């Protein structure tokens, strides 16, 4: 049925802050990566996911704002 | 550290004190978790020996932590 021509699995780039507001169309990707830099591992990893159950929210609003789109 | 016989009362077998301090050595290495006694550019293996011999750490502790965690 050749759905490549009308829809292939499509990549869709969102930037939530706390309070779940966009920055994707604000500042694109390739200006934005040269300033990540990683940082320790595991320790690192606790340390910031001491507060991770806000992720859990961040979803609710981030689908919210990214399933419309 | 030059000698190991301060570590081998600590852990009484001096075989169980080689597989304890590779156990907090690789927990110090990749498993992040910094040693709880500064270093002197020593290696994580060496800083485990050290503190074996420090007593702050022993099989008992590291299973305590690591199901401590585990629950987590």
């Amino acid at each position: 049925l050749q759905l490549n021509r009308f829809l292939p699995p499509t990549p869709v780039r969102m930037l939530l802050d706390k309070n779940g507001n966009n920055l994707a169309a604000q500042v694109e990707f390739e200006t934005f990566n040269r300033q990540l830099n990683a940082v320790n591992r595991h320790t690192g990893s606790k340390l910031v996911n001491a507060v991770q159950q806000d992720v859990h929210a961040i979803l609710q609003l981030g689908e919210a704002q990214i399933e419309k789109s | 550290r030059v000698t190991v016989q301060d570590a081998v009362e600590k852990i009484g077998n001096r075989f169980d004190l080689v597989l304890v301090a590779a156990r907090r050595a690789r927990q110090m290495q990749v498993g992040g978790k910094d040693p709880l006694v500064p270093e002197e550019n020593d290696k994580t293996t060496v800083i485990a020996l050290r503190e074996i011999e420090e007593g702050l750490i022993n099989n008992q502790i590291l299973d305590v932590r690591e199901r401590q965690e585990q629950q987590e």
